[PDB]
């Protein structure tokens, strides 16, 4: 019971570390996608102004 | 007392074992509750991921 507890504990730790990795990826996505949105929002009004 | 001391060493060896049997039992019981908890956490974190 001690050994297989460490195995599942490590499995949980390894998988949750990946969730944090994809959280860090989304964070950068949000940053990058927001600047694309900001540029698209200015192009939307520039297409209207033209 | 020499006769009672010998038997009373055993009476302590038995009682001492009983305390380790109890503790080790509940240690497994607690060791197995972390199984269902962390394995279920493993599952939910795998579907989530």
């Amino acid at each position: 019971v001690e050994k297989n507890r460490k195995i599942v504990a490590e499995n949980l730790e390894k998988v949750q570390a990946e969730a944090e990795r994809l959280d860090q990826e989304e964070a950068q996505y949000q940053r990058e996608y927001s600047e694309f949105k900001r540029q698209q929002l200015e192009l939307d009004d520039e297409l209207k102004s033209v | 007392m020499e006769g009672k001391w010998i038997t009373d060493q055993l009476r302590w060896k038995i009682m001492s074992c009983k305390m380790r049997i109890e503790q080790l039992k509940q240690t497994i019981c607690k060791g197995n509750e972390e199984m269902e908890k962390n394995s279920e956490g493993l599952l939910k974190t795998k579907e989530k991921n």
